[PDB]
């Protein structure tokens, strides 16, 4: 019995730093992928109406 | 003692203040074991005075409803069926019937486990038990500023009773399972706390249901 709730509870442990550093992975993909997809379009539209203008 | 009890539920005043007293039940219970004539017909006066007498419908919905809470109603029915010669009988029986044909509604909505946390009898009845109720309510335990949330905290508080503490585990297990949000409400209460103790609670089913919800509340 207690032994193997404290195994459980180690798969448990286990499962949450495990997901956790899944959560880390994808926010911190996301984050970069945002970053690109944001400066472009920023960038992009500033700049041709700067080239019509001119 | 019940024709004293129908000769006070004479006056609207008193229908309003006899309520503390927790008569309802001593009447419904004599109404299930006491199929007497004299018995039958003073318990269907008594019951008709003080709903029929409440001109306030506070007090009027809650004679209906202790009634319904004692689930007088399929009794009525059961003496409906039964032969009585007496209109005096069979009149308030329909009189009650059509009444209390309100408050079963109110009663036999998901507020049956409202009413199982109000009364404490928590148990494993179906409305704990079936998912329907949580995966279209569970954030309602928030409700009459989070009452149904601190009955749950103080019985897995002070309750004796195993089944009320895996219950009550079961039930914080759903909550958090159907409201997000629920598991910051109960770690804002600090519920939780109860809950990890209760990890090594003398019986088996408290500590499976306590590590349940542990599960349903820490993993995803």
């Amino acid at each position: 019995s207690d032994a193997d709730v404290q195994k459980q509870i180690k798969h448990m442990m286990a499962f949450i730093e495990q997901e956790a550093n899944e959560k880390a992975e994808e926010i911190d993909a996301k984050a970069e992928e945002e970053f690109n997809i944001e400066k472009g379009r920023l960038v992009q539209t500033q700049r041709l109406k700067i080239m019509e203008y001119y | 003692m019940i024709f004293s009890i129908w000769l006070l539920a004479f006056s609207p005043q008193m229908c309003e203040h006899l309520r503390r007293y927790n008569i309802i039940p001593v009447l419904s219970d004599i109404l299930q074991e006491s199929v007497k004539e004299k018995v039958t017909r003073i318990i269907l006066a008594a019951f008709r005075n003080f709903l029929e007498k409440s001109t306030e419908r506070e007090t009027r919905q809650e004679y209906a409803l202790a009634m319904i809470q004692c689930k007088v109603l399929k009794q009525l029915e059961n003496l409906e069926q039964q032969k009585y010669d007496d209109e005096d009988i069979s009149e308030d029986i329909k009189f009650l019937l059509e009444k209390l044909g309100e408050s079963v509604q109110d009663l036999s909505s998901f507020d049956e486990y409202s009413s199982e946390l109000k009364s404490g009898r928590l148990e494993w009845s179906p409305v704990h038990k079936s998912e329907k109720f949580w995966r279209e309510n569970a954030v309602r335990l928030n409700e009459k500023n989070y009452e149904l949330l601190k009955i749950l905290t103080k019985l897995l508080e002070v309750s004796d009773d195993p089944q009320v503490l895996a219950v009550a585990a079961h039930d914080v297990g759903e909550y958090v399972r159907h409201y997000p949000r629920g598991k910051r409400v109960i770690e804002q209460l600090g519920g939780k706390q109860l809950v990890m103790n209760h990890m090594h609670h003398e019986d088996q089913q408290v500590r499976y249901n306590a590590l349940l919800a542990v599960q349903k509340l820490m993993v995803h």
